[PDB]
């Protein structure tokens, strides 16, 4: 059951350390190799580098050795860090393992055969942005159901930058949630929306509390969702 | 001069060399810019990347082998005309020289291949009972010892690389067979021989050895001391192309009173000098697609050493 | 990006980017948008576990044959970006995964567009702000227009509108937005959001005098 | 390479091309602005006027018949040795 997942800063301003972690579980750190990969927005897919079960870390050349990546067997915390950033870095953010692949077409005492590289196993994809606008937390205000399965949700409003994540009732209601895009506004500031279904005999009974978390602005929000006192 | 960048692998470093360079056509003005491929045996740099050029422009004039003309052995019976006649020695265990028990005569020998080969013998005659070891003397370690096997030792020789073939206009009537690309993987030239029936043999021999030097005693092996490549190697011309095996694997070894196979390391050259001949060398023609041979190996040509420690090995 | 095409059921064959050389060892991988990646191919034909055999490779037969996936039984659920990572005797290191071909898997069913509209919160209104939402869910193709109207007028002022993006359902969602104060909220009798699906309308009305 | 052009006649049309072509000298260097005349089934065009070669030069070398050497035909008669 071995398990991936990031930890994004969120924003870093041009030309400083992006730091990001991928905590390894379900396993130890030394039957593998471990890598890291990136997406641009509007851009494909960007293989970034490796580092073995010795340890030595291997990188794609195109980087201009601006990137560094560590592990920690105790930890099981697989580390990363990027100096001198720009803008055109923004992009969304993976973690995978690495099998060696070795394909042998002729003699191998001459060694005619190579080594490949497979991605098995993957990350949740946290998302981070290089800016050197301020950040901004999200607004929140609990959106009033209908008094006539109907509806109801919370708003999030002005946040720079992405991402921000809604859980209903800290993770207790998941059937139903439909999260919608984030707008992105003239002014450079996202607006999203979360809304999960319910009975229509469960209102005022129960109590629904989306769980909001900005990261980057270290913003978490507990919001509670009730009818219009009509 | 031949303008060379090393051969399009990765890493893991060339023999091979993609060699651009200027040539005539039929029409006595108009030039040729081409590039072709050659072992690094046949070239040789001349001092922007590495200009090049064949090793023996600067020694010997070079002609390219007929490409219908074919290097394959064939049996050759030698054969006396009338008033003459041959005499064939019968008896098995025969050290070549001396008086002959069982004389009969033929007017012409048998099928006799000339397999042009060096260290190793290949295709050849087997012995009879025991091994037979014929050297004009032994104790001149300089007078090379001959060896006539009674089983024959299998070798499988490729070139495992499929070969493209550019033909290039030089003439009116005179062209180039120059190297395309190798089509996909590449591997080097090899052989195999069962590292079983090999020591097997090895064994063989050495016992046949003891009865020219002591009831108990050493006897080791060792690759080459130096030499040529046709004697520091092995040389023979397997599917027309002219392979050269380091034979260090197969002499490394020690031998006192009392499941796999071998891979050897082989090397091909084009330009060819053979006989030594200086002033005239030939230039051997590619050969298309991946070559492979199979030989009885059959015999060897072997020397001794020196004084040095007196009969401890 | 290449494009690429095709129905439901059929059985669908992807091209590798790039052209093999020496023998080879054909990575196939599948990038559902917001989602992790997913291998699909591994040593030309071996599939992973829990992979459909709907999707096979090409074996390494000495070369002739390209590298190229088969997915027979083309479902609504195979849109995606696709890469193929080569790796070869002679080419050297494969730090890229070739060109993406992102498939879209058309010939499905068409969906009522499901439309709804939320009024400004109380708690909102108290903060000298007003923003009326419009969300749109289950609905095939994802060709909408989202449009307002103030009482029987169309208005363009901040007018922010999503992008209608697919679900987990195989059906696109957007979200729209208009930027208000609570003074022109109060002001009209009703406003309403407009979804128009395939020349179909499913509109979404609200008023600040009903309970 | 040659220059050939078609031969001097007063239309009603050559068969015979007059190509001036740079030939060599007993001087390795001096290089020879000469020009032949030659029937076209010899020369060959080759793609201003247009330039030609010779047939055979892309298949097979070429000498000059000895001009002292006559082609005429002379009777022999065949003859058997002794046994025969
Ligand atoms: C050594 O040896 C070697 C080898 O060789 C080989 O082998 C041999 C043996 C034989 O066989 C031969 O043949 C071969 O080749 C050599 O090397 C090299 O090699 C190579 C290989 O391949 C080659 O190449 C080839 O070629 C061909 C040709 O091409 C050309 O031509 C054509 C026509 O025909 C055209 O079209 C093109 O384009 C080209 O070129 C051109 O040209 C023109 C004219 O000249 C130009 O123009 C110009 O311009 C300028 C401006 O800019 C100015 O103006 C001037 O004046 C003008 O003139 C242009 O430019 C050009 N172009 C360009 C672009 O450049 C062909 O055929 C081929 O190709 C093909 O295929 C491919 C595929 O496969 C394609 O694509 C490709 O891809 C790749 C990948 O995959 C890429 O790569 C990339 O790149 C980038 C950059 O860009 C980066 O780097 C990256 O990383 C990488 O990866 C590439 O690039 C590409 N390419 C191109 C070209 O683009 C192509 O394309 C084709 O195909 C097609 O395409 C299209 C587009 O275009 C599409 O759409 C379609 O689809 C497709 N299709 C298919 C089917 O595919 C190739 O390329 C060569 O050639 C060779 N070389 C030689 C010289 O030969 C060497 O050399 C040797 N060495 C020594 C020393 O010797
Ligand atoms: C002189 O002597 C020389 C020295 O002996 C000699 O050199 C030899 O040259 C030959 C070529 O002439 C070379 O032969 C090649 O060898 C390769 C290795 O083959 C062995 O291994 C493979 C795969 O084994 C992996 O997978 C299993 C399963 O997990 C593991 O158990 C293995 O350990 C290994 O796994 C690795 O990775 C794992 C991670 O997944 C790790 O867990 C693990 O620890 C390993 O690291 C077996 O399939 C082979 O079995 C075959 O042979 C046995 C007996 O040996 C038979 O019983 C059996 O039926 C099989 O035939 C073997 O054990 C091969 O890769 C290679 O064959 C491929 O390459 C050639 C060249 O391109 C292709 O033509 C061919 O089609 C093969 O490609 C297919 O197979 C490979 C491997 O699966 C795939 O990558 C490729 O995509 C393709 O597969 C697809 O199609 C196949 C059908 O076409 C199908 O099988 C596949 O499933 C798939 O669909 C080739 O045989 C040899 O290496 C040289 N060296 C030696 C020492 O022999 C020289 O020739 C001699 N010359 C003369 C003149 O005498
Ligand atoms: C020690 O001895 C052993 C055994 O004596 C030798 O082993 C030999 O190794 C050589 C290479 O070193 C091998 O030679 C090559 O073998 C090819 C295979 O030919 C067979 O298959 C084809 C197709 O199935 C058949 O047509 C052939 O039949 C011919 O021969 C039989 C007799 O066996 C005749 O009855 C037939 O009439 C045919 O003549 C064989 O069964 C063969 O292709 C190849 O010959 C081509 O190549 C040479 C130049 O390389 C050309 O001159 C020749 O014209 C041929 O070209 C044709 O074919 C090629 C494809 O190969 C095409 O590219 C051309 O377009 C063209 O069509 C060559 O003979 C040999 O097989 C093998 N065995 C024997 C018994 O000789 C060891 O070498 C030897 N060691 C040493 C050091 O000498
Ligand atoms: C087959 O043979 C030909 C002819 O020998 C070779 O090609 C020539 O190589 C020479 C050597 O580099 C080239 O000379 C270079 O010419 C440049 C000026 O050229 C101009 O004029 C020519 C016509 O004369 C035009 O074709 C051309 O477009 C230019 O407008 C100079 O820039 C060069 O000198 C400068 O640059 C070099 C670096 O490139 C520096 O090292 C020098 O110090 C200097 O700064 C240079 O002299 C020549 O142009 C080539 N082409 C010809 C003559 O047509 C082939 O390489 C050869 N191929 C083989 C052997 O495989
Ligand atoms: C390589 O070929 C040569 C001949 O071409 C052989 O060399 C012979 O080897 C033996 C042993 O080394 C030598 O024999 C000994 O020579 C002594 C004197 O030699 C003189 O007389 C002989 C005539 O017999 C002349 O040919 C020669 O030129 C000399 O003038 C004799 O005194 C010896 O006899 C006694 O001694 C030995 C042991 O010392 C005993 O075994 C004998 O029974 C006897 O008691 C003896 O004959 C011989 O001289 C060498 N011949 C030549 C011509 O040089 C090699 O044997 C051969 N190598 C192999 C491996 O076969
Ligand atoms: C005919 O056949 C013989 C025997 O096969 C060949 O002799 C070999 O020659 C090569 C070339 O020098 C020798 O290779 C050397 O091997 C070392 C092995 O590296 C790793 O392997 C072992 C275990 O696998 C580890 O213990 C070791 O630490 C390594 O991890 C390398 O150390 C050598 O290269 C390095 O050292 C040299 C300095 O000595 C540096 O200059 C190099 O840059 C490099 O850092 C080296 O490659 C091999 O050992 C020889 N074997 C024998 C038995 O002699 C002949 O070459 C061959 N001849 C022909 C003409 O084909
Ligand atoms: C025997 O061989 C010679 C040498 O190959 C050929 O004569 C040459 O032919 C070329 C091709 O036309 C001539 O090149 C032309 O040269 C002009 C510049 O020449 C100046 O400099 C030279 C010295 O280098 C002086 O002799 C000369 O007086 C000039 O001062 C350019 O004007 C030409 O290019 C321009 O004009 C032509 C049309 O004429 C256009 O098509 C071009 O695009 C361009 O606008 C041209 O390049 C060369 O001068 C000739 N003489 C030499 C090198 O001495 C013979 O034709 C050949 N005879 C055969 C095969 O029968
Ligand atoms: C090869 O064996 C023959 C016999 O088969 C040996 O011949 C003897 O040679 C000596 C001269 O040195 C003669 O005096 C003997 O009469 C020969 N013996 C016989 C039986 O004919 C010969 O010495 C051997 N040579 C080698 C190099 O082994
Ligand atoms: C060299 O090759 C020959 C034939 O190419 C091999 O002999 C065959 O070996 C296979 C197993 O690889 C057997 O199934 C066949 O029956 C054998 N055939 C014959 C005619 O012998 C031989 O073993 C190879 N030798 C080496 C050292 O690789």
């Amino acid at each position: 059951q071995v398990q991936l997942q990031e930890s994004g800063p969120g924003l870093v301003k041009p030309s400083e350390t992006l730091s990001v972690t991928c905590s390894v579980s379900g396993d130890s750190m030394n039957n593998y190799y471990w890598t890291w990969i990136r997406q641009s927005p509007g851009k494909g897919l960007e293989w970034i580098g490796y580092i073995s079960d010795r340890e030595s870390a291997t990188y794609n050349p195109s980087l201009n050795s601006r990137v560094v990546i560590s592990r920690d067997t105790s930890k099981n915390q697989l580390s990363l860090k990027l100096n001198s950033v720009t803008p055109a870095d923004t992009a969304v953010y993976y973690c995978a393992t690495a099998r060696r692949g070795q394909r042998i077409y002729g003699v191998v005492s001459f060694g005619e055969f190579f080594y490949y590289y497979s991605m098995d196993v993957w990350g949740k994809g946290t998302t981070v942005t290089v800016s050197s606008a301020s950040t901004k937390g999200p607004s929140v205000f609990p959106l009033a159901p209908s008094s006539k399965t109907a509806a109801l949700g919370c708003l999030v409003k002005d946040y720079f930058p992405e991402p921000v994540t809604v859980s209903w009732n800290s993770g207790a209601l998941t059937s139903g949630v439909h999260t919608f895009p984030a707008v992105l506004q003239s002014s450079g500031l996202y607006s999203l929306s979360s809304v999960v279904t319910v009975p229509s005999s469960s209102l005022g009974t129960q109590t629904y509390i989306c769980n909001v978390n900005h990261k980057p602005s270290n913003t978490k929000v507990d919001k509670r969702v009730e009818p219009k006192s009509c | 001069t031949l303008q060379c960048t090393n051969v399009t692998n990765n890493i893991t470093d060339g023999e091979l060399k993609n060699c651009s360079f200027n040539m005539t056509t039929e029409l006595r003005d108009k030039k040729q810019k081409v590039y072709s491929l050659f072992y690094r045996l046949d070239v040789v740099q001349i001092n922007s990347n590495k200009e090049y050029r064949l090793i023996n422009c600067n020694t010997s004039a070079i002609t390219q082998a007929c490409p219908k003309v074919s290097f394959e052995p064939i049996p050759i019976h030698y054969c006396a005309p009338a008033g003459f006649a041959i005499l064939k020695c019968k008896d098995k265990k025969f050290n070549g020289t001396g008086p002959c028990p069982s004389v009969s005569t033929v007017q012409c020998t048998h099928g006799i291949k000339p397999v042009v080969s060096t260290q190793l013998l290949l295709n050849g005659s087997l012995a009879e009972e025991e091994v037979m070891i014929r050297s004009e003397n032994i104790t001149n370690n300089a007078k090379n010892i001959l060896v006539q096997f009674n089983t024959p030792v299998q070798i499988n020789c490729t070139r495992p690389n499929n070969n493209t073939r550019k033909s290039i206009r030089i003439g009116p009537g005179q062209a180039f067979y120059a190297t395309g690309d190798i089509i996909g993987d590449i591997r080097q030239a090899h052989c195999n021989v069962s590292k079983a029936t090999w020591n097997e043999t090895l064994g063989k021999v050495v016992k046949q050895l003891r009865k020219h030097f002591g009831n108990n005693t050493i006897i080791r092996f060792a690759n080459s001391s130096g030499g040529d490549l046709e004697v520091t190697t092995h040389s023979f011309n397997c599917g027309g192309e002219f392979f050269y095996c380091n034979t260090s694997g197969l002499f490394n070894s020690t031998w006192i009173s009392n499941n796999d196979s071998i891979t050897l390391p082989c090397r091909i050259k084009q330009i060819i000098n053979m006989w030594q001949r200086i002033g005239q060398a030939m230039y051997a023609p590619p050969i298309q697609g991946v070559i492979r041979c199979v030989s009885n190996i059959t015999g060897l040509i072997l020397t001794r050493d020196g004084g040095s420690t007196n009969s401890t090995t | 990006v290449r494009p690429l095409s095709v129905a439901l059921g059929e059985t669908a064959r992807i091209s590798c980017g790039r052209q093999a050389l020496g023998s080879r060892a054909v990575q196939w991988y599948q990038h559902r948008p917001g989602q992790a990646p997913i291998l699909l191919i591994y040593n030309n034909q071996d599939r992973p576990s829990g992979i459909p055999e709907r999707f096979s490779g090409t074996p390494d037969i000495n070369f002739g044959t390209r590298a190229t996936l088969t997915i027979s039984g083309v479902e609504a659920g195979d849109e995606a970006d696709y890469y193929c990572h080569m790796w070869d005797s002679r080419s050297g290191f494969s730090w890229s995964f070739g060109g993406a071909t992102r498939l879209t898997v058309l010939g499905q069913p068409k969906a009522a567009p499901s439309v709804t509209l939320f009024p400004p919160s109380s708690e909102e209104l108290q903060a000298n702000k007003a923003t009326l939402v419009c969300l749109i869910s289950d609905f095939y193709p994802g060709a909408v227009t989202v449009a307002w109207k103030a009482d029987s007028s169309p208005v363009k002022a901040g007018v922010e509108t999503t992008t209608p993006s697919k679900q987990s359902n195989n059906k696109y969602a957007a979200s729209s937005y208009l930027s208000l104060t609570p003074e022109q909220w109060k002001s009209h009798r009703s406003y309403s959001c407009q979804v128009t699906h395939e020349g179909s309308t499913v509109e979404k009305t609200v008023a600040p005098t009903e309970c």
